[PDB]
């Protein structure tokens, strides 16, 4: 079982200096610690501690042992040795010291690996993209003009990656961590034997243990103590430093950022050595000096610069604060750091944001971590009460308005008090919209105004809510339990108490195995005043993982049924009331969200092609609002919400809770300093504990603070008579003031007018801020007539920039998943290596990345076996022949291999088929040379899989192809499983079955087993099924870390599923071996299949043989899609050029116009008129009747009864069987489902944070016009035929290319092209199979409800 | 005879007196109407007060409150 | 009847004399009163200037007395309405 | 003796305008008895403040 | 004739009503005792106050 739950390879946890102290004490390993920094550790009696731990002691008295033999001088006490010990965040300068090249052969024998593997592709890879672009354009320099410099291949990427600097430090950190989790795992089975690990490299000797390492340098005399956290810390910044700067030195477009980022990193390690710990509060003041040095270039004179200086302040007050620098060399250090921002692109003065986790992270302290939240809550604040009500009442005229608009436009129950005017009686009477103006005037009568009863909402509402596992605390007798017992022994043994027990339950799990569950009881915890009465109450904060701001260091957990009554209210809240709220542009959909960011930032940039319209962009942080939320600002809006949704008392919780209860930070190796505090209530305000909050936490009640900060702009943008929209996002907003100016006004002046607008607006928002408790510092505002921040990204001049270097800074080495299999950390590759396409890093250089880190990774499983295997025959058959390495990473993933990003994902997101994009990348690659015609015929060839009804029809587009389904997903599958299993909530009563798999494949064969087989619709048929309900409840469980190993030790699995899952990447490996090795013997017919074969027949001809023993010979129908690159032959126009295509018989194409003179960041009267771009188009019925408040359940069975009658014909018969289908999840009869129905054509058959597709630079002057065509297949293929034209005319003017001197035309031709086929369906599909005995949870409401009409 | 009219004018002026004394005490309401017109921003202000008051009471975090229903 | 058609005049006129003087006082007293209510005016709009500007401020927690003490806070929700109710 | 016919329709004139002007003014006494209940429900709400304040 | 001073009867019923009911119209001077006395209460409440 050890195999499967191996150490984490990547960070997960906070690194905890404690922890670290613990060790060294715990062993008498040499050190120069103070006394004050020990802190409670110093006075610990050690000589019990390491009388229990003997197998821990003994192995770091070895290692002290080793150290003292090594080096005699570090017996020397009182600092008197030549000898330095150093803790982590002064190691940095020192990081390349540390080399273990001699008497370390994996590592060397890793890069040579992959140096002869990329050695053989680099040159089909350039044929592959030079074609690409020919047929996409025309001309063999579609990726190669902005850089046309040198074009870096992927022979040359491999070279500059394992040649460049850090990349010894990596090879040497990786084989560190790779040897200290096989001691780890060996220590965890029990072994007891040769778990010191000593490599003795001249100049630098390292003990590696299970518990720590000890790194000792002989050029610079300094030795060092690092835990498993702080080593995975160091290798996960060393590759991220790695990948950095191989980036920069490969992307003409990152060229520039390398010195700058090299300088960077060697100034702030200089100064973390130098300093110590405090070194992360300058890397914090970077990150906002980003920003600063974005503000630097405004065209207001009067707010240009401000952040500049306000941020030089802050850093040189750090500098100076412990007098380690005097004014001058403070003022150096400054200047120095300053230096590289300058002369920078926007853009890539946003992509130094790269750099925050490149410098790791601090080691916390529990007292210090509590300490900034004790001073920032627990304080007095004075509020002002005009400001409240004035407040409440926008809240109340916002909330009005948001109800109408909706149900009618009619007004919600409401009372009005007796002071209002006979406007308001009128208003009230009339059901009129309340405008703002109105409202500001007669607050007190807006004011005092109760909104009764509006949503009839229920606590069980939603589902997926509760099936979330949150930390909980353990109760207020337990608190003691979370710190380690070697500790707390001693207090408790002079105390003369029992130890505490440890807590280790989970939310879910208490959900789960919960037999009397019911939200309507469990909300009655705060209804009743239960909580405030509470004995066994208890939150905590524990310390949050890479972090290195001194604010959001900690997160808060809380009991059981506190954190159940505040997941309840959260989504009470969003539900009803927060849908309300649409002065706020937020939405579910990413692409709304987007359109409208675009839209609000586009405001201010007018072309010359009467009074124009100006933008002023406001933008305000609001992550220490949590913490200065009062009861006396919240209660009349919380009061409010009380009546409006019928609980008498079920928001004002968190404070009124908290003022009541001790908060203490919860951490194993920080225990409380005085040994005799052995209660949470009588603790003192000090050490770990904050007595008495009176603030709130991070995240909860999210939803009733952002409306409240809604209404409070919106008070103030009517204060001022300024009209503008807010985007609060909750730990962010974004105000954008707008104004009306002259024409003939010059774009400063403009802009100057817009500011001097704003200003008021902006005293008026401070005034009312500091009204209701939260003071706005210079930290806070940034004010900007350019850009604005939301979701840490920078819309700078209706523009998105890049942030690429982020993204690249995060492509290590192994997936942090539980799996850890080699096809886990290809697809994590390739998706961040679609991340670094969209971010404007060259697509051409990110094509040969992803396949030279398909190439690196397979190396690096092959060399770095994660379990020791008896035989090797696999492994050694991989090594030997690098020509199968490479044939396995260039196979898309659906034919079995490693390539998970496709030719035609560099241009568009959405994907139609992806088996014959794989088909189309399979036939580039033969055509280039990277592959074989054999190899294909191989894959044609290839004998059936073990697959049945149920994987066709629940994953369609797939083939018949074992081993494509890694176990990473298998063991989120178990776990599921595992939990639904040993479920007994009342909630789930009949979602789990044992016969489930037999019902589903049973549907799976009758939906499948026809004339004709549709896999769309069947998998559409299945999801929106009963049975189909069942499995997405399943997969609701969020399957984590922890859930995986609860559900596989209360659950253990059999000696064949443990001997699969642990030796699935060689089983892998092996059966790809079948066609990666050897030409095959194949059928003789598969010779008419070519490589100038269309995809789509290929595709059609592949899915047909594969799943022949389920279909014995019947043709699949409804999945061909045709591939993007293929489908369209385009042709570029420049100037005089004409197209060929044009010119020569095909008359269809999509026009796309690129007008000359445009210049990004620079004056909008020039360049042609800006409109938001084409990012795509989502979903958007005409039924009989327009049933309103339908269940989820009425509307799955009226779509399933839609798609089949649709697709399997519209006769009697037919009907009958959909009735079935249908009453599976309603009680409707044949009439009703008949007349509800919506009409069954055209059939969608569409089933299954914020990341831009692309900048939209140079895609918002674009100009297009589908007239000359044709035009819901036919729609997503114009689609992304429109994607992948602004995706060509993106990348034909790269990021590094900000002008477009001539005019350019592209045409895409989708016509003349063998993959556009005419689409048939509705066809007469009788079953051919009885239909199968399906049990239905009747008495479940998630599932089923026998009353699905009013 | 001529006493009789004599008595009957003496009455008629007399009742004169009365109407205007009765005209005069019609007049003095009109401010009686004002002073209503201003009873009715007593009551309103009167209101505000009372309920800016009781929205102060309640914003006091040591007494846990809700909202009937 | 001439008698008659005099005795009695002069006495209910006599009555409305008496019941016009007492009337008279009608007056006076309701411009006091209008007075008097105008000064209520007076005074109501000041105590709204001063209660619409009023202060509120939590004291938090600064001295750091332990949680036991600082327990001096109800446990039992109580349904007090403002202004509708 | 007509004379005394002339002044008897005049008396009856007054008269009829001493009905109108009293009838008026009761309805003025109708609206100072609506005012009193005015006032005495300010009267109570004052009275709910003042228990409300101390 | 005897008709008028019939008539001059009724007019002065009606006219002894009138008193009646002006005599009940005086009755509202305690109720504006009271409410002076409420604004001696208020003004000494809203010394408080300040
Ligand atoms: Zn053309
Ligand atoms: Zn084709």
């Amino acid at each position: 079982l050890n195999e499967i739950l191996l150490p984490e390879v990547h960070l997960n946890s906070p690194i905890v200096r404690y922890k670290l102290f613990y060790y060294i004490l715990h062993g008498q390993l040499p050190n120069d610690l103070e006394p004050d920094d020990l802190g409670p550790l110093a006075n610990q009696n050690w000589k019990a501690i390491r009388a229990e731990e003997s197998q821990v002691h003994a192995r770091l008295k070895q290692i002290r042992v080793e150290l003292i033999a090594r080096i005699p001088s570090l017996r020397w006490t009182r600092s008197q040795r030549e000898i330095a010990i150093l803790i982590w965040p002064r190691i940095l300068p020192i990081l390349q010291a540390y080399d273990l090249r001699q008497s370390m052969q994996l590592p060397t024998v890793w890069e040579k690996l992959t140096q002869s593997t990329v050695n053989l592709i680099s040159d089909g890879l350039e044929r592959v993209v030079l074609h690409i672009s020919n047929q996409l354009t025309g001309k063999p320099n579609l990726f190669t003009r902005s850089r046309a410099y040198s074009i870096p291949s992927t022979r040359e990427l491999s070279q500059i990656w394992f040649n460049n600097e850090w990349s010894g430090s990596v090879k040497t950190w990786l084989m560190i961590k790779y040897r200290m989790r096989q001691l780890i795992t060996n220590q965890k089975t029990g072994e007891l034997t040769d778990l010191v690990t000593i490599v003795d490299t001249r100049s630098t000797l390292c003990i590696i243990t299970p518990e720590l390492v000890a790194l000792y340098s002989s050029e610079h005399k300094a030795l060092t103590y690092l835990t498993f956290e702080m080593v995975l810390m160091v290798t996960d910044m060393l590759e991220g430093r790695l990948n950095v700067s191989s980036l920069c030195t490969a992307s003409h477009y990152l060229s520039p950022l390398k010195k700058r980022i090299e300088v960077l990193l060697t100034l702030v390690d200089d100064l973390a050595l130098l300093m110590g710990d405090k070194v992360y509060g300058i890397v914090s003041s970077l990150e906002s000096f980003v920003y600063a040095q974005l503000q630097y270039g405004d065209p207001v004179i009067d707010i240009k610069g401000t952040f500049y200086g306000f941020i030089c302040n802050e850093i040189l007050d750090l500098l100076t604060e412990d007098n380690i620098f005097t004014e001058e060399e403070a003022n150096k250090v400054l200047l120095d750091l300053t230096s590289q921002f300058d002369n920078l692109s926007p853009d890539l003065t946003a992509e130094l944001l790269c750099i925050m986790r490149l410098w790791g992270h601090p080691t916390l302290t529990a007292s210090q971590a509590a300490s900034k939240v004790r001073e920032s809550m627990c304080a007095p604040k004075v509020l002002d009460f005009q400001t409240i009500m004035k407040t409440l009442a926008f809240f109340h005229a916002i909330l009005i308005n948001g109800y109408r608009r909706s149900h009618n436009g009619i007004w919600p129950p409401t009372t009005l008090h007796g002071n209002a005017p006979k406007s308001l009686i009128e208003m009230r009477h009339d059901n009129s919209e309340l405008k703002y103006e109105y409202v500001l005037k007669n607050w007190k009568s807006i004011s005092m105004l109760r909104i009764h009863k509006c949503f009839d909402a229920s606590p069980d509402e939603d589902l997926s809510i509760f099936m979330k596992d949150k930390a909980i605390s353990c109760p207020r007798q337990d608190w003691m339990g979370v710190f380690r017992r070697s500790l707390i022994k001693q207090r408790y043994r002079d105390a003369n108490r029992p130890l505490p027990q440890p807590f280790n339950r989970r939310l879910l799990l208490n959900f789960l195995e919960d037999d009397r569950f019911d939200p309507i009881k469990e909300l009655e915890y705060v209804t009743s005043g239960e909580y405030l009465r509470d004995p066994e109450f208890c939150a905590s904060y524990s310390l949050k993982e890479k972090e290195i701001k001194a604010t959001g260091r900690i997160f808060a957990k809380m009991t059981k049924r506190m954190r159940s009554c505040q997941v309840i209210a959260e989504s009470l809240l969003a539900n009803h009331a927060g849908k309300l709220m649409r002065e706020n542009g937020v939405v579910l959909d990413q692409l709304k969200l987007t359109k409208s960011l675009l839209t609000m930032n586009q405001i201010g940039i007018i072309s010359e092609h009467g009074f124009e319209i100006a933008a002023c962009f406001l933008t305000t942080d609001l992550t220490k609002y949590c913490l200065n939320w009062r009861y006396q600002v919240i209660i009349p809006f919380a009061r409010t919400l009380n009546s409006m949704y019928g609980i008498p008392h079920l928001f004002e919780w968190i404070h009124l809770r908290l003022m009541r209860s001790t908060l203490y930070v919860g951490d194993p190796f920080n225990p409380p300093s005085d040994p005799t505090q052995l209660d949470l209530d009588t603790a003192l305000n000090d050490d770990i504990f904050i007595v008495s909050p009176r603030g709130g936490i991070e995240g909860l009640c999210q939803k009733l603070w952002t409306m409240i900060s809604i209404s409070t702009i919106i008070l103030s943008a009517t204060e001022a008579n300024t009209r503008v929209m807010s985007m609060v996002q909750g730990d962010n907003q974004a105000i954008a003031i707008t104004t009306r100016v002259v024409r003939s006004l010059s774009h400063s002046e403009k802009k100057e007018q817009a500011y001097k607008a704003s200003k008021l607006f902006f005293e008026r928002l401070r005034a009312n801020n500091h009204g209701i408790g939260h003071h706005l510092k210079e930290q806070e505002t940034i004010l900007s007539s350019d850009f604005f921040i939301y979701s840490k990204r920078v819309f700078y001049k209706g523009r998105i920039l890049t942030q690429a270097l982020k993204n690249v800074s995060k492509m290590c080495l192994t997936a942090d998943i539980l799996g850890d299999c080699s096809q886990a950390s290809c697809s994590n590759l390739a998706t961040t290596v679609m991340r670094l396409t969209e971010n404007g890093v060259e697509k051409d250089l990110c094509y040969f990345l992803n396949a030279f880190m398909t190439i690196r990774q397979l190396c690096y499983d092959l060399v770095f076996p994660q379990t020791k295997s008896l035989s090797q025959d696999i492994t050694n058959a991989y090594l030997n022949h690098p020509i199968l390495i490479s044939r396995l990473c260039l196979l898309p993933s659906q034919l079995g291999g490693l390539n998970f990003l496709s030719c035609s994902r560099l241009f568009n997101r959405n994907i139609g088929d992806p088996l014959v994009s794989a088909i189309a990348d399979v036939k580039r690659l033969i055509k280039a040379g990277c592959l074989d015609i054999w190899v294909l015929y191989n894959i044609l060839g290839r004998r059936p899989g073990k697959g049945k009804w149920s994987t066709l029809a629940a994953d369609p587009y797939t083939l018949n192809i074992d081993y494509l389904v890694p176990s990473t997903t298998f063991l989120k599958k178990h776990a599921q499983y595992t939990l639904m299993e040993r479920s007994v909530n009342p909630m789930l009563r009949g979602v789990f079955s044992e016969n489930a798999a037999e019902e589903e494949e049973e549907l799976a064969q009758y939906l499948l087993d026809r004339e004709v087989v549709m896999p769309r619709v069947a998998h559409v048929i299945l999801a929106q099924s009963s049975c189909g309900r069942r499995k997405q409840i399943q997969g609701y469980l969020d399957s984590t870390r922890t859930i995986i190993r609860y559900s596989l030790e209360v659950r253990p699995l059999s000696a064949k599923k443990l001997n699969t899952v642990i030796e699935y990447n060689l089983l892998y490996l092996s059966y790809n071996l079948e066609i990666i090795e050897k030409p095959n013997i194949v059928q003789p017919f598969l010779n008419a299949i070519n490589v100038d074969t269309c995809s789509i027949d290929i595709a059609r001809s592949l899915r047909k043989l594969s799943w022949a023993t389920l279909l014995n010979g019947r043709p699949i129908e409804g999945l061909e899609t045709p591939d993007p690159i293929e489908l369209v032959h385009g042709c570029l126009i420049i100037g005089s050029d004409e197209c060929e295509h044009c010119s020569s018989g095909d008359d269809k194409f999509t026009w796309f116009f690129l007008p000359k003179g445009i210049r990004l960041d620079d004056d909008p009267a020039s360049n042609p008129p800006i409109r938001v771009p084409y990012i795509g188009s989502k979903t958007d019925v005409a039924s009989m009747a327009y049933i309103k408040g339908a269940s989820v359940s009425l509307k799955s069975a009226l779509r399933l009864a839609g798609v089949y009658i649709w697709a399997f014909g519209d006769t009697e018969e037919s009907w009958q069987d959909a009735y079935e289908l249908a009453s599976t999840r309603v009680n409707l009869t044949l009439e009703q489902l008949q007349s509800l129905t919506p009409l069954p054509t055209s059939a969608n058959l569409v089933h299954r944070k914020f990341t831009p597709a692309s900048s939209y630079a140079f895609s918002s002057f674009v100009h297009i016009s589908n007239d000359c065509q044709i035009l819901t297949d036919s729609n997503l293929i114009y689609q992304q035929v429109m994607i992948t034209g602004l995706a060509l005319i993106e990348t034909w003017n790269n990021p590094p290319i900000n002008f477009s001197v001539y005019e350019t035309t592209l045409h895409l031709h989708t016509g003349s092209s063998c993959c556009i086929r005419p689409v048939e369906s509705c066809v007469v599909n009788p079953p051919l199979l009885p239909v199968p005995l399906i049990n239905v949870p009747q008495m479940n409401k998630f599932v089923y409800d026998p009353e699905p009409l009013s | 005879a001529n006493e009789i009219m004599d008595l009957l004018r003496g009455m008629d002026a007399r009742l004169q007196h009365l109407e205007q004394k009765v005209d005069k005490v019609l007049a003095q309401g009109s401010m009686v109407t004002q002073i209503k017109n201003e009873l009715s921003t007593v009551k309103t202000t009167l209101a505000t007060i009372e309920g800016m008051m009781a929205t102060v009471k309640i914003m006091d975090p040591g007494n846990p409150t809700g909202v009937p229903v």
